[PDB]
Order: structure tokens, then sequence, then C-alpha cells
């Protein structure tokens, strides 16, 4: 009944459907979508379910909904670094992320949960994938929409990281446990890895940590060619 | 339902001559048009989408335009692989409606056709039926009107014609015209006429026999 | 490597139903519209239905609501589209397709097609008749009233192909199929060369070799 985790967002559902209707008004090749669709498929995967129990199937009636164009050599995926990856995209306008997608801008930054008796909304708590449960209404959503992003993606597939973490490539973060697997080695040449040297100084060639030889080795196994960049001065990188 | 219409039904190009094909929506369907390759016994192959996204490794020959009830699909450069049948459909909202598609065959010098005439054989009218095969070969263009005349009087709705696929070595169709009749109908006429006209042909070729001899 | 297989080619007769598979394999399987497309024997493509096996939801264009039905089955990867009360209309090849999510649901995959032949007539294998010769001479073979489809034909088992042309069959008012085999040969050569056809109709087990000679 009672959560680890943050509730829902604040006016979450005037936030989802407006940012379905600015994204179809931005993009004119999506005016066919039904935004009052998209809103009530995404209720539905959660509203009225205990929230450990959520599972793909749950999220299959939105994952239908919003096909749209993204170039698959013009795909950029990241780990435990948001911000800088945005920014990115924001002044590189070809390249997307997955929260540049329309599935992925209506969920970016919120939270949310149901209960399984009632239709009500938990506003005061959510199930922490960590500390309560992993099959919760938001992890669920992100590992199922990032797969077929991920399967999306073709010839030299870039993956943005943050070399400032414990551990450069977490092995067990979305990227490593879920969009790493679905890369095909058919359309996929190489993986390479930017990683970003955001916080403090640090002249090391982190393309040298364990790591990223860890990333390097799995992504081998899958027949795919790793290439590595630090990037040491990301505020510079942006104006490049 | 949107209707797509690719106004040409074939169109005859050069080798290393870039073509266009044309394609209109009955509505808008903004930038969203795909263009579909089909070769004969093949399955479709997308080579442009979105109206001008084009997949790694589609070649860069092939480019798409257009938007809103009007797009363009352009080879700039034809190679012999490229002679198919090339279909636009729309893909913004279903029902994802095709074009009536456009084929694409290459240009060489008028060949007149040779004609024959084949009598049934024995061994067909032994079995109760008769046909009268005409036989138009290597020729282009491949228009061409064959025509039935038996005992003088000009025939309708007992023939069939099938035609083969532009040669991929000297560029000319073939073409049968084949009149089926019964035993007894075929037996009470004398003379069997096929007439072909052809632009290689100053004036109609007959070519014609009498029954039995 | 994404792969979509397709049931076998199918014969019916009219009024009956025909169940078509289309077996994905390469990629994940609920996550992508699946589309069917029909293709009339020297027609168009023309768009049928889609089903998004995730969900199971399904949309059909208006002159296939109430013939086409299509499901999904999660567990093998396949998506089935029934056909029913067939008439010779729905003769064609039937194509499944994936829809690119992330290509605005263009068709990006296709699979080999399935030809469906609706008709009240039997197995049965062709009569072969010959087009007797009579300086370029032409003979052939006409190659008669068989069901269904296909039929192949070579000259002296393979030996003979310049000059050569086999046309595409044609549907008779009988439901059967007919075509003719025709070469174009030096007439100088019609006393001191032999010209056989041989024909093979797999539906029937049936091969003919005719041996086509000017006739006296």
């Amino acid at each position: 009944q009672q959560w680890s985790g943050p509730g829902t967002t604040k006016r979450f559902p005037e936030t989802v459907l407006a940012r379905c209707v600015k994204y179809t008004e931005i993009h004119p090749e999506m005016r066919h979508v039904d935004c009052q669709s998209v809103w009530d498929a995404f209720k539905g995967a959660f509203i009225s379910k205990h929230p450990c129990d959520i599972t793909e199937e749950d999220y299959q009636p939105l994952m239908k909904l919003g096909t749209q164009t993204v170039p698959c050599n013009k795909i950029l995926l990241w780990s435990r670094i948001k911000d800088l990856a945005h920014q990115f995209t924001q002044v590189q306008r070809d390249m997307f992320t997955l929260e540049d997608t329309l599935l992925g801008y209506l969920a970016d930054d919120l939270t949310w949960c149901g209960e399984f008796a009632t239709s009500k909304i938990n506003y005061q708590s959510c199930p922490d994938w960590r500390k309560d449960c992993s099959n919760n209404p938001v992890s669920v959503f992100w590992k199922t929409v990032s797969r077929r992003f991920a399967e999306a993606a073709c010839d030299v597939v870039h993956v943005m990281l943050d070399g400032s973490r414990s551990k450069i490539f977490d092995k067990d973060s979305t990227f490593g446990s879920v969009e790493v697997h679905n890369l095909q080695p058919e359309k996929v040449q190489t993986l390479e890895a930017w990683v970003i040297h955001g916080g403090r100084e640090d002249s090391r060639d982190l393309c040298q940590d364990p790591t990223i030889k860890e990333l390097e080795s799995i992504i081998s196994k899958r027949n795919i060619q790793f290439s590595c960049k630090n990037i040491y001065r990301p505020d510079k990188f942006l104006q490049c | 339902d949107i209707v797509m219409t690719q106004s040409h039904l074939s169109m005859s190009t050069s080798l290393g001559d870039p073509v266009s094909i044309t394609c209109k929506a009955s509505q808008d369907v903004s930038t969203v048009v795909a263009w579909y390759q089909q070769k004969p016994g093949q399955s479709p192959r997308r080579l442009i989408y979105s109206a001008s996204y084009r997949y790694i490794g589609v070649p860069d020959r092939f480019t798409g335009s257009g938007a809103g009830t009007d797009f363009t699909f352009t080879i700039s450069s034809v190679q012999a692989e490229d002679l198919a049948v090339y279909y636009c459909q729309q893909h913004y909202s279903p029902p994802y409606t095709f074009g009536g598609g456009t084929k694409l065959e290459i240009k060489r010098t008028v060949a007149a056709p040779s004609v024959f005439i084949f009598p049934p054989s024995d061994e067909q009218l032994k079995s109760g039926t008769a046909s009268v095969v005409c036989l138009l070969n290597n020729f282009y263009p491949r228009e061409a009107k064959v025509q039935w005349k038996v005992d003088n009087a000009l025939q309708s709705g007992n023939s069939q014609e099938s035609v083969t696929e532009q040669d991929s070595k000297d560029s000319t169709y073939s073409l049968s015209s084949t009149l089926t009749l019964s035993k007894a109908d075929y037996e009470k006429h004398k003379v069997y006429a096929c007439e072909v006209t052809h632009q290689g042909l100053s004036s109609p070729v007959t070519k014609s026999f009498n029954r039995g001899e | 490597q994404v792969q979509l297989v397709q049931s076998g080619a199918e014969v019916a007769k009219p009024g009956t139903s025909v169940k078509l598979s289309c077996k994905a394999s390469g990629y994940t399987f609920t996550d992508y519209w699946m589309q069917w497309v029909k293709q009339r024997p020297g027609q168009g493509l023309e768009w049928i239905g889609t089903i998004y096996p995730g969900d199971g939801d399904t949309g059909y264009a208006q002159k296939f609501q109430g013939k086409a039905t299509l499901t999904a089955d999660k567990s093998s990867k396949t998506v089935y589209m029934h056909l029913s009360s067939l008439a010779s209309e729905d003769s064609a090849v039937y194509y499944c397709a994936r829809g690119d999510y992330y290509g605005s649901n263009s068709l990006d995959y296709w699979g080999q097609g399935t030809s469906v032949t609706v008709s009240s007539a039997s197995t049965k294998g062709p009569s072969v008749f010959p087009l007797a010769p009579s300086g370029t001479a032409a003979l052939g073979c006409l190659v008669k009233d068989y069901f269904p489809e296909p039929v192949t034909v070579s000259w002296n088992s393979g030996a003979l192909t310049s000059g050569v042309h086999t046309f595409p069959a044609v549907l008779q008012s009988s439901g059967l199929y007919s075509l003719s085999s025709v070469v174009t040969v030096p007439s100088s050569s019609l006393g001191t060369q032999t010209y056989i056809c041989n024909v093979n109709h797999k539906p029937s087990n049936t091969k003919v070799d005719k041996k086509v000679e000017p006739k006296s």
C-alpha cells in the first residue's frame, strides 16, 4: 500500500495529454495521431493494477501508437547522463534520443502508478525499483519502449556514458540489461561509446576503465565492433 | 479511403538516363509516402519511405520528394536491375493504400514481329478441342494488335493473349494469341487468319491457312 | 536477420475457407504491426488489413471487412489470415509484411507470399500437343487444361534454350490453365535436329515429353 518512491507527478494526466498535443503540433507528419487514444492507452496500462504486477503486455495498447520516422543511423543511446544527451540532440536536430520520440517525450521526467482495487492515481507514493519491486509502472514502461528503439539502431550506434560514475557502464542499467542485448549484428557494425568527463577533472583515458572493457566483451560476443571516445570537456563539446 | 494515382502505367527509359514517376493522393497525406519496387515472381521491396527517406544500403540513385498530395520518385541513372514495377503508397492513415503501379521498360530500335500461325494438331482434334495459335516473335515496342478472322468474319471473345517479359538480352517481347474452339465450331469454317498490326509493319501482316490442308 | 516465412500454396473450392500463416523471426514479434497485401494475377498491390500482435488490435480496408480475419499466436510468433466464403476473385498471392515502427509503418520486411487459387476445378494434368513447324522456323508445345498452376517446360532436357519463349499461363473459362512454349530455329536444321518439349506438372505428378515434328 505504502511505497518508498515519490508518488505520481502532480497533474500527470494534463501533462501527458499536453505533451502529445505539442509533439503532434511540432511534427505535422504526426497530425494523424489521436491524443485522446494515447492518454487512454497510457492510463489503461497501470490504472486499477497492482504496481508490482505490471508487465510488457499492459503497455502494448500504448506501444502500437505513435509510429514515426527516426533514421536508424541517427539514434543516440545514453546511460545515467540524461542532461548532456538531450542538449546534444537539441543542437544536432537530426539525431534522436528515446525522449525525442513521441512515446519517450510523453513520459520523460515523470512518475506514475495506480492502486489494484480503485481507479485512483497514487499521488502519495510509487514503488522504488530497487527497494520495493522491479515490475513497477515506470520501470516496465522504459524497459518495454527501449527495446524497440534499440532494435532499430543501425551502422554505428552511439551511446553517451557518465565517466564520473563508479560504474561508467552498468550491466544492470536499462542500456546494459535491455538496449545492448537488442542491438542487431546484421545491421549494427559498431557500438561507439562517448565517455563524458562531466564532473571533476579526470585526465585518465576512461576508455580503459574495467566496466568499458566489460561492455567491449559483451558487445564482442554478439559479433559487434566496439569504439570508445573520451569527452574531456563537455561544455566545449556542445559548441563544437 | 485515400486514392493514390500513378497516371503512367508504363515508362520507357535507357540505361544511364534519369526517370521520374509521379503519384497523386486524393487527400493530404503530409510527407508520408513510400515507394516499392517489384520484379516478376518476387516480393515488393521498400526503396523510399516518408516521401524522401532512404534506408541505409538502398542505392542513392533512388530519391523521393513531395508533400501534401503530389509525390515523385526518381532514378537518377537507370541500371539493368532497375527494370521493374514501382508502386507508391501512402502510409499516413489506414488503409495504407497503394497506387496502381508503373512498369519501367527499356527502349530499343523498333523490331517488327515475325508472325507464325499453327493449326490445331490432329492429336488435339481427336481429343475434342481445337486451338489455333498465332505467334508474334521478338518485337519492340510491346504494343501490338492481333485480330482473328474466320471465313471472312472478324472474331471477338474467343481468343486470349499472353506476353513474355521484356528479354534482358535483346529488349524484345514475344506474344501468343490463341483462338480456342470446340472441334465442332472449328470444323464449320475453312479460312483461319491472324492479322497483326505493329509499329514495325508498314501494313498489317496476315498469316492464314485452310483447315485440313 | 528479420525473416517472414509464409505457408505454402493453397487450392480451395468456392464457398470454403482458408487460413494462411506468416511466421516471424529475428525481432520482437509483439512490437510491430503486421500488414497484409493482396496481388491478383497480373494486377497491382492492394492493402488488406493489419494486426498488432502485442494486444491483438486489428483493422481492415472496407473491401476486405467480413472477408479477412487476422489473429496472432504469440508463442509461435505467427500471424494468421483467415479468408471466408471464397470466390474466384479471392485467387491471388497474399503477402504479410512488417510495419516499420520507426519508419512510420511503411513495409520494411516482406514474406515471400502465399498463392491462393479458388476454383471449382479438380487437380488435372495437362494434355500436351505439338505446334508443328511448317530462314527461321517456329515450333512449340501447347500445354492445355491443367490445374492448378504451375507447369514448367524445358526443351531437349534443358539442352535447348536459345530462342525459347514459354508464355505465362492463361486462366480458361473452365477454371483450367493453358500455355504454349515455343522455339525459333534455323529452317535448314529441321531435318537434322530433334525437338522435344518436357512438361512437368508437379501437382498431378504428370510429366510429358512431346517430340515436335514437321507435319506430313
